[PDB]
DNA sequence: GGAGGCCAAGATCTCAATTTCGTACAAGAAATCCTTTG
DNA sequence: CCCTTCGGGAGGTGCATCCCGGTCTCGCTTGGCCTCC
């Protein structure tokens, strides 16, 4: 990233003014001033500069226009292999190639393409900052209405909390209520031209929201400002257009295939990016014949139901007790991968010290801190869904978790409004499909998303060819090998194909119908 | 000529399977699938291509393709349902817009549907409704997966006409012992009498299609065999 | 020749139901479940096959047209040959039993008898079942109850003459007495059936020759009704159907088919889209479907599916996508040398 | 003969409800749920079909003309046959299976029977279920509670004599004590019904007998009530109904619809617009609907259908667009070759 | 006078009863943030 | 450039219906009888 780079000649201001009471830094900062190169190239390669040369202070600036970034971009432009974050690619979403150059010249290899198309959703975000609208109309201001605008701004802060985006039913309900009360304020602007401008702005926000995608409440990364987030319903194919602009793009990932069949487990990208048969050049699934060893333990059908009442997010005491017991039965370092931070909280509260150091991922805490703390002292590590493509290395390349415990399959919540938005879209497109049909379609798409997410979760194990993992799925809904007619049979694709024999021969913690029938 | 490994195929039965006396052999299913894949009904070429995806016993003259075996779970078992075909002479079929009935007194002679050569044929056949179907075979897993998933082939008498024994979720798993031809001396598919395998005597061609070729004496397993799905997935 | 596999989904526009004798029992109308009650129903491929065969036969009738007298050229024998493949006159080419590729002349001359077979000639079109893609996609639709018109709308009585009003009152009285008699007879029948599950062979034989006589008594009492044999205020039994908007996976195929036979099949599908109705209970608009079928073929020699096009039937129209589908359709429109009269 | 498909939406003016014996149970009143208990309710196509059939029957009755004293020439049998397809005489000409053009003469001379069919004659008109749009468009409407008029308004008591006041006292005391007894026995019944779920079904039979005799004792206790047989003060069980303003996608079809039959159907819609009521609880004005339908014909063999016009029924009037619908209505109104007798 | 069609009559009997998806997630950047401050 | 109060308290009861009314069929062949040619 541009800001990620090492700071500018202000760094020389750091060479002198040695107020920082370290007294070992001066020489390394002298070296730094003579090395105007990327942080990773210099700071993370010459000892990591611990307890000195703070990255926070040398981080470019959020509003830095210096033209040295242009020089670095030109220096790195002459290249054949370039390594960068997906963000930089996605920056071109609206940036009209003002940071990149020729498309027909180069190729684009998106590694971790599942993370790319998952992060699109975070980038499928246009936020209506209510503070921004308040400040914009400071002359045509129906100040009597301002209270409402503040009151909604309070509610967003109550619902959004510390999250940049939340799609809970509270969030969409607050979206609708806020926009209705802002249409209320719409009949208060005195200037007719200003009244129409405001009305058109809120109308555009309304169609942007309802027409397609997800609505939510946002809290801006900087200044923590309340906002109402919506999803652009036609920029989903613009990314595909952007990829096709390159001479030949390759989307590759470790979980891109929901199923083992290429031509039926890939439609999530075919539809998400809008790719029709024009852009389906090859669809192939390549997995190693033998890479590591996988033992499987599963919760049978008779295992207790996870949620006693999932509508209010209530975990059944029986299932929590069983999970606590099974976790206490472990005898080596283990990585528990929950779905929610609430579930992390509940298992942490119910679970106690089991002779194995416990570690917890607090909501919002960057996984780097927890993983670093747990590395030196291994043991139980509960991590929520925040960790999607980060596995805990053993600090020398060795596996430091013999057991990978998926307490529950990370089922996505029902989207009663995404279904409504898709139904409205199809209805306006002329397609005649009942609401329940759209609900089924959305449910199947969410199930495929869940299959991919738990594929990523399982991929946290067996990071090396010598790695051996005991994967323990404690979810009652995970299909038993003998129950080939389970509703979530597709979840069998979570297990890699090579270890499917190990899926068939697995220790069931609570198998159902565990008897020997005579009508054989 | 391709490296063949013993595989067991288990599929979810969707409609009743009608067995034509002899249990449907997976070799026949694959033969039909290839006849669809190769646009040719000549037995020679379809067989030659079938040998490339299935192991063929030269000394015994059959493909390594076990007969149908019904995978029954503790939820659903082998059930007796009738595959039921009826002529439906609707008013549109019985109308002058579609043909010219012979007329007398200006009245159209109604079709005698109660009997005769123009009756409403109520053909009912037995059919076995198990929750799963299973076969064993020494062949290429890729080709058989592709065929069973994409070729219009079912298990039973007429999948083409009656749509009997529709299946889906075809899952292949490797086996440890070749259980296609023999099973502790019990033939799991049609085999010649001289092979020494016991079972049930019958007359049928050894090699598919099972409606052509001289019908020579064979030993075949029980037409309706049931096994627990858990035991079938053990391998 | 080519094998065209139509793999697709049928979205149900209005509930899809079918009456099957084995599936239907005295407990009620159930769809074919291929197992117990707690199983997944499937729409029979026989019903879809017959519907598409009727569509193709209508297409053939339209292509052939009518004689100068305005009457269809087909007679009963040819009509039944094309509709259901029953040779009523006993005049048909008895192809050899062991020769698979027999009737190439007949196949070329009669593309309908090629696509769907006749008796003794294997059909080329394999119409699979419509399998639901969910665990709850069927329901007890229809039902309701037949209500006496004059007991719901009093205004309708203003049209009846006093003689007819007395006739109505007599009908209602007869219905009431027939109900209160048949219900008691059925209660006795139920008691006898309850005693059927504790009986031995002798008393079983004694107490089942009694049940049928109670049924004959019911029939005689119903016949005694002078004004109406059957009660009008009848509760209609529901019929099991697929829910509205049920995504049913449908697998169809044509085997080693000339472009003309495939063209006839596509034309039959297009005509079927005019009235895309599958199954019965058409009174409740049951059977209306919209289907998208990806038409694939097999690569020469290679076991790989190529996508030749798509067939999307919807109420707004039929969308044929793929050049080769148009080629097949026009080829069927051409080759006027088809002979459906022999 | 055109295949007219009416595709449209029924907007709800007042809550839309229907009590189907299949869907409703002792748990309460539920709308017909499409697949499952937790599935979206649908207004049955049966109720809409019956409403439209009665509307068309009234259309035919008015067209044929009431006699001087407002009485239609039709007998009772003709009314029942036209409006419910049930023949009370038994003289209705059953078309033996295999008849070519079965009932073409009756269809020509009886457009109404051609549209809505009969026993043995297929009805050209298929009236589909009206499925709702969106996640929530239904709820438990109705409800509330019957209240003693005199305990709510004391002003009504000045209209009662001393004897009637004493009668009211007796009625209330009897209701209170009978309700106490009924609640006790119902508590015991509820305890037994909770014990019902035991796996010992052989004893479930005895428990069911116990429930039946408990209900008989409840009935006997209620019969032992001189003043009121039924408790006057009682909460009304709510009925599930589609919300006001609920949009329900609706589809109807008329296969091979002649201009006469199509015109009769449009006239039936027009007359139904006068009382646009679909279903029950009319006491709460339930059933009022504003429906707009697009009529589209589909010439078989044509890839796309053509929209003949649109029928819009609103409280402000009936708007019919397209010259085709007007032509069909006029053709039906001018054709004098219909005889609905038998 | 033969040759199509419509109707009636022909033996007693087969077994079986069904109950409602999924829950909570969010990283490094051109940004517009911005615009300051003044 | 102050400094944001205490707590009070949170229902009693009614009453929970009656009834209809659960269909025809037909899956074959033959001759007698009716009109047709």
């Amino acid at each position: 990233g541009k800001a990620n780079y090492v700071s500018l000649e202000k760094v020389r201001g750091l060479l002198l003014m040695d107020e920082f009471t370290d007294l070992d830094t001066v020489k390394v900062l002298e070296k730094l001033a003579n090395w105007s190169k990327p942080l990773v190239e210099f700071e993370e390669e010459y000892g990591e500069l611990p307890a000195q040369i703070t990255p926070e202070m040398v981080t470019y600036s959020i509003w830095d226009d210096i033209q040295d970034i242009d020089d670095i971009r030109l220096n790195a432009l002459s290249a054949n292999f370039i390594v960068t974050t997906h963000a930089m690619v996605m920056v071109d979403c609206m940036c009209n190639h003002r940071i990149l150059g020729d498309k027909e010249n180069m190729y684009l290899i998106i590694d971790e393409a599942d993370i790319f198309v998952d992060m699109l959703e975070v980038w499928k975000q246009r936020r209506f900052n209510l503070r921004e609208l308040t400040s914009a109309f400071n002359e045509h201001i129906p100040r009597n209405g301002v209270h409402v605008i503040d009151q909604l701004m309070n509610d967003v802060t109550s619902i959004a909390g510390d999250l940049h985006f939340c799609s809970t039913p509270a969030a969409v309900a607050l979206f609708d209520n806020s926009f209705n009360a802002l249409s209320k304020v719409g009949r208060e602007i005195k200037n007719e031209a200003a009244r129409k401008a405001f009305f058109d702005c809120i109308y555009s926000w309304e169609m942007l929201g309802l027409s397609g995608g997800q609505k939510g409440v946002g809290v801006s990364n900087k200044r923590r400002e309340p906002a109402l987030i919506a999803v652009n319903p036609f920029i989903g194919m613009n990314v595909g257009r952007y990829c096709t602009q390159w001479r030949s793009a390759l989307l590759t990932s470790a979980t891109l295939s929901i199923t083992s069949t290429p031509e039926t487990g890939m439609e999530w990208l075919c539809k998400a990016l809008g790719l029709t048969s024009d852009t389906i050049s090859i669809r192939k699934i390549f997995s190693p014949d033998v890479y590591g060893s996988m033992k499987l333990t599963i919760a049978g059908a008779d295992f207790p139901k996870v949620f006693n009442d999932p509508k209010e997010q209530i975990f059944s005491g029986q299932w929590l007790k069983a999970v606590v017991e099974q976790l206490s039965c472990i005898q080596g370092p283990a990585l528990v991968l929950t779905a929610s931070h609430y579930e992390t909280r509940m298992i942490a509260n119910q679970l106690g010290e089991v002779s194995q150091p416990v570690y917890i991922q607090k909501a919002g805490q960057a996984l780097s801190e927890i993983i670093k703390q747990y590395q030196e002292k291994p043991g139980i590590l509960i991590s929520a869904g925040a960790s999607v493509g980060v596995s805990p290395r053993g600090e020398n390349g060795e596996q430091i978790f013999q057991d990978l415990i998926i307490t529950r399959i990370p089922f996505l919540p029902p989207d009663r409004m995404k279904a409504e938005s898709l139904y409205g879209y199809l209805k306006e497109r002329g397609y005649s499909r009942t609401f329940e049909a759209v609900n089924r379609n959305i449910y199947l798409e969410n199930l495929r998303k869940v299959i991919r997410k738990a594929k990523q979760s399982v991929g946290r194990g067996i990071r090396s060819e010598n790695d051996t993992v005991r994967i323990i799925i404690l979810d009652p809904r995970f299909p038993e090998p003998t129950d080939l007619s389970s509703k979530h049979r597709s979840l069998e694709h979570i297990i890699p194909v090579r270890f499917r024999r190990e899926y068939r021969s697995c220790e069931i913690l609570s198998p159902a119908y565990f008897e020997e029938d005579i009508q054989c | 000529m391709l490296n063949f490994k013993p595989y067991r195929v288990i599929m979810s039965s969707l409609t009743p399977v009608v067995i034509s006396g002899i249990a449907p052999s997976l070799d026949g299913i694959l033969y039909e699938a290839l006849s669809q894949a190769i646009p040719s009904n000549e037995p020679g070429v379809v067989l030659a291509r079938l040998k490339e995806i299935l192991l063929f016993n030269d000394e015994l003259g059959v493909f390594h393709a076990s007969s149908l075996r019904f995978g029954i779970t503790p939820e659903q078992g082998i059930g007796a349902t009738t595959s039921m075909r009826c002529d439906y002479l609707s008013p549109e079929k019985l109308s002058t817009a579609m043909f010219s009935p012979r007329t007398r007194r200006g009245l159209f002679t109604r079709v005698l549907l109660t009997g005769g050569p123009t009756k409403r044929r109520m053909t009912t056949r037995p059919a076995y409704s198990a929750p799963y179907l299973t076969f064993d075979f020494v062949g290429s897993s890729e080709a058989v997966e592709i065929l069973l998933n994409h070729a219009h082939v079912g298990v039973g008498y007429d999948y083409f006409s009656a749509a009997n024994g529709e299946f889906n979720n075809v899952t292949i798993l490797p086996l440890d012992i070749d259980t296609s031809i023999s099973n502790e001396g019990m033939a799991l598919r049609p085999v010649p009498v001289n092979s020494g395998l016991n079972g049930i005597k019958g007359v049928s061609p050894l090699i598919p299609p099972y409606f052509v070729g001289e019908k020579l004496n064979i030993v075949h397993p029980a037409p309706v065999r049931t096994q627990l799905i858990s035991s079938l997935l053990r391998g | 020749m080519r094998t065209l596999n139509f793999n697709g989904k049928i979205s149900t526009l209005e509930p899809l139901t079918v009456t099957v004798k084995n599936a239907v029992s005295t407990s009620g109308h159930r769809l074919p479940r291929n197992g117990g009650f707690n199983a997944a129903p499937y729409f029979p491929g026989t019903s879809i096959r017959g519907t598409l065969r009727h569509a193709a036969h209508k297409v053939i009738v339209d292509r052939v047209g009518l004689n100068a007298d305005g009457k269809s050229p087909f007679d009963l024998a040819e009509h039944f040959m094309l509709a259901q493949g029953v040779d009523i006159n006993g005049e048909a080419e008895t192809f050899a039993p062991g020769e698979i590729n027999a009737g190439a002349e007949l196949r070329s001359k009669n593309p309908l008898i090629s696509l769907f077979g006749r008796w003794g000639l294997s059909g080329k079109v394999g119409i699979g079942n419509a399998i639901p893609d969910g665990d709850n996609q069927w329901g007890m639709f229809g039902g309701g109850a037949r209500s006496i018109m004059f007991q719901r709308d009093e205004s309708l009585m203003e049209f009846l003459e006093t003689d007819q009003v007395d006739r109505l009152e007599r009908l209602l009285e007869e219905q009431a007495e027939a109900s209160v008699d048949i219900s008691q007879i059925k209660t006795e029948q139920d008691a006898l059936k309850k005693a059927m599950k504790s009986a031995d062979k002798d008393t079983k034989a004694e107490l089942q020759i009694k049940v049928r006589e109670l049924d004959e008594k019911i029939q005689a009492r119903k016949d005694q009704k002078q004004e109406s044999r059957e009660s009008i205020r009848r509760p209609i039994d529901p019929y099991e159907a697929f829910i509205t908007g049920a995504e049913l996976s449908h697998r169809m195929s044509i085997k080693n088919a000339t472009d003309e036979e495939a063209g006839l099949f596509i034309s039959a599908l297009i005509r079927f889209a005019a009235e895309p109705r599958f199954g019965g209970h058409a009174n409740h608009n049951c059977g209306l479907v919209e289907a998208h079928w990806t038409v694939t073929t097999w690569k020469p020699g290679e076991l790989v599916p190529v996508t030749l096009g798509e067939i999307v039937i919807t109420p707004n129209g039929v969308e044929i996508t793929g050049d080769e589908l148009f080629a097949m359709v026009k080829a069927f429109n051409e080759n006027q040398s088809f002979d459906f009269t022999a």
